[PDB]
């Protein structure tokens, strides 16, 4: 049981940590060519969902 | 009888919408008592003194027909529109006449088929922007429809495309799409 | 013609019609449901549009949804072939038996029947209970009620009426679950088919089940006593048949119209009640009544709220009742059972020119020990037996041999008491009641009067101990 | 059958973090 | 490893984006949200928020809808977007939320994951009619001596546990919940009995410590705990019992047996009357709606027991009424006790005294009765009924009888006994064997000259014997399900020997 809980404690704070690392990376990369790409696949997807009636 | 409005207009507001459009379709004068209407409400807004003159709960109805009066008799307005705010003064009424115009407008715009649709982005775009997203529109009309295009900016969703339609809504956003994300991080396990 | 619904606001929906309206109380029918949804309309609100109420669930009931007029209130099937059928407010058979194949139907909406077509009869409905035989007896074709709280035994009671009048009964009975236990109806239904009742194999029912319970919307509660009449009405007018109907109970009628009213837009009447709450019972009351056509025994359990006889729909439903029973739960935690107090059942017949001199007597004299005894309790709780030497304990001994001797072992209630049911005849009834007065039984305890129904009975157990 | 851009980006960001915990030995 | 659970998650939590039909806030305060919109919405749909509380569609009306929102009305401000789900409302079902703790909505709360439930059920699904149930005739073994014997629950029941506060009503529940173990564990799945306890306008830390005494016990392995606490808004309370109670009719409607309690009713029927009072509804009595009577029917009577054409499954329902002072008259628990087959009864006077369970024999009722009994205990339990009253008229001697007749002294020192009987600690619940036998002893007069200081002691040492050196009788016993005189002469011989054994 002083194991599982160790591994439990451990396995906790590394999902927190990983959680607030994935936030701060990806809201840090930011660039505006990916950007524009989205922004035509959201346009395709708007276009798409159109034609799909 | 009263013809069928397009759309369902609710409130005593579109009540009276309901029926200035049915006696104008009756007639032949729903393209002219649209138009006076537009005018009269561009006139009271323009002059902010003629709306607080109207509203005015104090001031008697005699004085308001008549200012009613002499400012209808320049947008040539004949005899449906001059019936209708007659029939607004001779109510306690005339106080939402700002109602009831938006009412008849809301009705005339499904006359004519016209769907509002609300685009929001992050920035700004035109050229390939613009000419997709008019297309990509175009698909969801039936035939015999409009589009009515309103573009918005809002930094608060990163990016990606926030298009709404007349009752329909899409959230295909940078920002809504990472919080969904973080919130399946957050209840992995 | 055809209406599209406008507002749906719990059981009630709002339908706005295009060419012409549904008269007030039609029955209209709901197009994209599965099973039936009925609608009943209630009002008209103007600008075409009508206020009705549903018999069933309102979930998944768009606005703009196709409603159909039937062109005529809620018909419900009516007949023999009713007999030994359950149905619903609609007339739906819920036996799972098939459909009920009948060529009559009759709507659940009806006007009283006039001043002309009245009885003035009054004859003595015997039942084998000594408290109602003695004090409050019932008439034979007339308006019966029972009063009591939740517990006090309102259910057993009319089970026990069932038992004791309906197996020899003359004619058909009907019995209309209001607002009750499905675990009632299903217990109910089982004791019919076991005692031959209701026959599942050939045409020789004779009871016929309306159902709608506790479980079912406020409209279908508010409705399912008009279908019980219904049925009863056509056997009493088109048969001219000698009906029991049993209303169990007749408080969810009125408990479900203050539910409905509500949502009808109505300012509250006392105690949150609808403001037709008088209005709606005495339209619904004054149908179920013995005509020069045929005579309907009606026996209504009354549910009090709170146990309180002054709430606004209790007090209404006194006026509308010939003999009433007042159930009591502080006679019902003394263990005396059937828990009917004495000082508050009365009858409209016991009159000395309808059931005689001594059964009159009688019965005045033992409301007189009861209520000298009533007085005296005061005394007695606070200060003590010690009151008037021979002549006040003389009272008390013999007022608690009465409160003893008013109970008695039900056939119903064998089964989770133990003691034999008993039915007593009303001769030995007043005999029994004639002894404890004149004084011939003071020296017997007053255990040995307790949950036996002849007198014979009680110096049996009093020569037991 | 593309897949969805930011999908592709948070599957980056778990490999770089995977690639850096490992090699701080799996430090925080 | 938890890096691939990372990836997979957002690999499965695909976005499916598609245009729905929305609705926009017109006004939101007093937990009702008027929305501006959904034309093709449902009556009780349920609709999400731009914040992700959920909502059901209460009032259709023809400018705008009204939506009882499932949560905190500080997240929705007007404005907002409300999609449709499409859907009425529903929670998850199934037997993936065993051991597991969720809210109202069916969401997990105890942060041990998601659930992997495939079925979803209405919460507002009307009850059975007359054809599909049949009579209750299934013991409900909730292991306590004074309810097992004077209150006999059954499966398909309602039973009312219904007294003031702090008189254990939530100590009957739990045990009862408790001593399923001993069924689940067994291979006779007929046996079997599934737990649901959903905990109304409660505190969180009561349902904490709950969940750790079903953890303990391993009872929290075939139990859902709905837990809508004090916390929680109206609504959430309100849903909480119909949401435990469809969780509850998937294994009736499946075959098999469950259980469920509300603890407490008389706080969902708080939780209505906020939302109708603010929903600006009549009130009645005690400013209560006219409907909240057919609040708690239109739940209760969802318990039933199925026949054998729907499968054979069972729900029972253990609602709790909590008094004030003792008053059973008012107006709510009036309303529980006309729907329900039965209360237990809690009296705050015996619970001063040291009787715990502190059951009030003469005021507990069980409409059902012996039709849902073994017949050992049924056989017993009818003597000690009977016992029982003839000690409660004779008690009213006891104040003054300085001298008092033979027999009735008999009667009082029999009636001590069986008071003295019917106690028992709390979170110990005995097995049906173990009961009857002590009923049995103490209603035949093995105890008349053991003191009723001692009976809880005879009562551990006398059935360690019996499960010891005496096997062979208990083996007579559940063979034949009775008592025989036979072995009511070897019951005898046992007792003598073993009060010899003890003092001589
Ligand atoms: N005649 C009787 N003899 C013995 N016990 C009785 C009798 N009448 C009632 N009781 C007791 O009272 C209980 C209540 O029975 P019943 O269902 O008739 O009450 P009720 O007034 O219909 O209550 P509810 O409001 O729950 O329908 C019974 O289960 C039984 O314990
Ligand atoms: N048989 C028993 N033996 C010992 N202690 C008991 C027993 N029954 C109840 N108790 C204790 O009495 C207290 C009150 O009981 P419980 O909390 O179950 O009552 P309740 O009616 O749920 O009160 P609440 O109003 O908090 O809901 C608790 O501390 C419980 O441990
Ligand atoms: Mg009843
Ligand atoms: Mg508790």
């Amino acid at each position: 049981d002083y194991h599982l809980e160790t591994e439990r404690a451990q396995r906790q704070i590394k999902q927190k940590n990983m959680v607030d690392w994935i936030v701060r990376n990806v809201m840090k990369s930011i660039t505006p060519e990916q950007e524009r790409l989205m922004l035509s696949k959201c346009i395709s997807d708007l276009k798409a969902m159109s034609i799909k009636a | 009888q009263l013809v069928k409005a397009p759309i369902q207009v609710f409130g005593i507001e579109g009540r009276y919408a309901t029926a200035l459009y049915s006696a104008a379709v009756k007639q032949k004068k729903l393209e002219a008592v649209e138009k006076d209407l537009v005018q009269l409400n561009a006139s009271l807004k323009k002059f902010p003194r003629l709306g607080e003159l109207l509203k005015n709960p104090t001031l008697s109805r005699q004085l308001k027909k008549d200012a009613i009066g002499s400012m209808l008799k320049e947008q040539k307005a004949v005899d449906l529109t001059s019936n209708f705010l007659d029939l607004l003064t001779e109510n306690n009424r005339l106080k939402m006449v700002d109602g009831v115009i938006n009412a008849f407008k809301t009705i005339m715009a499904a006359h004519r088929g016209e769907v509002i649709c609300e685009v929001t982005s992050a920035k700004p775009l035109d050229e390939a922007a613009r000419k997709d997203l008019e297309v990509a529109l175009k698909g969801f009309l039936k035939p015999g429809q409009n589009i009515k295009l309103t573009l918005k900016t809002d930094p608060a969703i990163i990016g990606g495309l926030v298009v709404s339609i007349g009752d329909r809504f899409v959230d295909m956003s940078i920002g809504t799409k990472i919080k969904r994300y973080t919130a399946a991080l957050k209840t992995a396990v | 013609s055809n209406g599209q619904i406008t507002a749906v606001i719990g059981a009630v929906v709002d339908v706005q019609f295009e060419d012409q309206l549904p008269p007030i109380l039609n029955a209209l029918e709901v197009q994209g449901r599965s099973p039936r949804l009925i609608l009943e309309v209630a009002q008209h609100l103007g600008e075409n549009t009508v206020r009705t109420i549903a018999m069933d669930g309102t979930e998944g009931l768009v606005r703009g949804q196709n409603v159909l007029d039937t062109g005529a209130p809620i018909k419900i099937p009516v007949g023999p072939e009713t007999l030994g059928r359950i149905m619903n407010v609609i007339g739906e058979p819920i036996d799972e038996r098939g459909p009920i194949v009948t060529d009559k139907f009759a709507a659940i909406h009806a006007d009283a029947p006039e001043f002309v077509e009245m009885s003035v009869q009054q004859e003595i409905l015997v039942t084998g209970i000594k408290v109602v035989d003695l004090l409050a007896p019932y008439a034979k074709g007339g308006k019966i009620g029972l009063f009591g709280g939740a517990g006090v035994g309102k259910t057993v009671l009319i089970m026990e009426l069932i038992n004791n009048v309906a197996k020899a009964h003359g004619g058909y009975s009907v019995f209309a679950g209001v607002g009750e236990r499905t675990r009632e109806g299903n217990d109910l239904y089982h004791e019919m088919i076991e005692s031959g009742v209701i026959s599942l194999k050939d045409k020789t029912s004779k009871v016929a089940l309306v159902y709608g319970q506790m479980n079912e919307p406020p409209g279908a509660r508010a409705r399912v006593a008009l279908t019980g009449l219904t049925v009863a009405e056509y056997f009493r007018d088109q048969e001219g048949q000698d009906v029991l109907l049993f209303i169990d109970n007749i408080f969810r009628f009125t408990q479900a119209g203050s539910e409905v009213s509500a949502l009808l837009g109505r300012i509250p009447s006392a105690v949150g009640y609808q403001p037709t709450l008088a209005t709606d019972m005495g339209t619904m009351q004054e149908r179920i009544t013995t005509t020069k056509k045929g005579s309907i025994t009606s026996v209504q359990a009354i549910y009090v709220p709170a146990d309180d006889l002054t709430d606004p729909a209790p007090a209404t439903t006194f006026a509308h009742l010939d003999a009433t029973t007042v159930l009591s739960r502080a006679i019902a935690e003394l263990g005396i059972y059937p828990a009917v107090d004495p000082l508050d059942s009365t009858s409209r017949i016991l009159d000395p020119n309808i059931i005689g001199e001594e059964h009159y007597n009688i019965a005045r004299g033992v409301q007189k020990i009861l209520q000298d005894y009533k007085s005296l309790q005061d005394i007695i709780a606070i200060l003590g037996m010690d009151e008037l030497s021979e002549e006040d304990k003389l009272i008390v001994s013999r007022a608690r041999k009465i409160q003893r001797f008013l109970s008695q072992p039900f056939q119903v209630a064998e089964v989770f008491t133990g003691h034999a049911g008993k039915l007593v005849p009303i001769k030995d009834t007043i005999k029994g009641f004639k002894m404890i007065l004149n004084g011939e039984l003071d020296h017997l305890p007053e255990v040995a009067f307790y949950m036996v129904g002849p007198i014979e009975e009680v110096v049996a157990k009093a020569e037991k101990i | 059958k593309a897949v969805d851009p930011i999908q592709k980006l948070f599957l980056d960001k778990i490999k770089e973090y995977d690639q850096k915990s490992k090699a701080a030995g799996g430090k925080l | 490893e938890i890096s691939a659970v990372l990836e997979e998650k957002i690999l499965g939590a695909a976005p499916k984006e598609n245009l729905e039909e929305t609705g926009r806030v017109l006004s939101i305060g007093d937990g009702i949200a008027r929305v501006y919109g959904l034309k093709n919405i449902q009556a009780e749909e349920m609709v999400e928020f731009s914040s992700g509380l959920k909502g059901m569609a209460l009032n259709l009306e023809p400018d705008n809808v009204g939506i009882v929102v499932f949560g905190n009305d500080k997240h929705i401000k007007e404005g907002d977007i409300v999609k449709r789900t499409g859907a009425i409302v529903d929670v998850p079902v199934g037997e993936e939320l065993l051991g597991r703790v969720v809210d109202a909505l069916g969401n997990p709360i105890d942060g041990k994951g998601p659930i992997g439930s495939k079925t979803r059920q209405r919460v507002g699904v009307k009850a059975p009619g007359i054809i599909p149930r049949v009579s209750v005739r299934e013991p409900m073994q909730t292991g306590m001596k004074a309810v097992d014997s004077l209150v006999p629950i059954g499966r398909g029941q309602r039973e009312l546990i219904i007294g003031d506060r702090q008189t254990g009503k939530t100590a009957i529940a739990i045990d009862a919940i408790i001593n399923q173990k001993r069924f689940n564990d067994a291979q006779d799945e007929k046996k079997k009995l599934y737990c649901v306890y959903v905990a109304i306008g409660q505190k969180r830390s009561t349902v904490a410590q709950i969940v750790k005494r079903l953890t303990d016990t391993d009872a929290m392995r075939y139990t859902i705990v709905v837990s809508a606490t004090a916390s929680d808004a109206a609504p959430l309370q309100y849903l909480a019992p119909y949401s435990g109670c469809a969780m509850g009719e998937f294994f009736r409607d499946n075959g098999k047996h469950a259980l469920i309690i509300y603890d407490d009713l008389s706080k969902q029927a708080v939780a209505y009357r906020q939302m109708s009072l603010l929903l600006r509804r009549p009130p009645g009595r005690e400013a209560y709606p006219g409907d909240v009577f057919y609040l708690h029917s239109r739940l209760l009577e969802r318990a039933a027991k199925m026949s054998e054409s729907n499968g054979g499954g069972s729900l029972t329902a253990l609602p709790v009424i909590e008094t004030q002072a003792g008053d059973v008259s008012a107006y709510i628990p009036t309303n529980v006790i006309s729907i329900t087959d039965g209360q237990i009864f809690l009296e705050t006077e015996l619970f001063y005294k040291g009787i715990r369970p502190a059951i009030n024999v003469g005021l507990s009722v069980s409409r059902v009765g012996s039709a849902a009994q073994t017949r050992a205990m049924k056989q017993v339990a009818g003597s000690m009924k009977l016992e029982l009253a003839q000690y409660r008229e004779v008690a009213a001697f006891a104040q003054f009888g300085s001298d008092l007749d033979a027999s009735t002294q008999q009667l009082l020192s029999r009636g001590v006994r069986l008071t003295e009987l019917l106690k028992q600690g709390q979170y110990v619940p005995m097995a049906i064997e173990d009961q009857v036998a002590i009923i049995y002893c103490g209603v035949r007069g093995h105890l008349d000259k053991v003191e009723p200081s001692k009976i809880t002691k005879f009562e551990k040492e006398f059935s360690q014997h019996i499960k010891t050196s005496h096997r062979d009788i208990l083996d007579t016993i559940a063979k034949e399900g009775q008592i025989s005189p036979d072995t009511d002469a070897k019951l005898k011989k046992v007792v003598t020997d073993f009060l010899s054994t003890f003092q001589a």
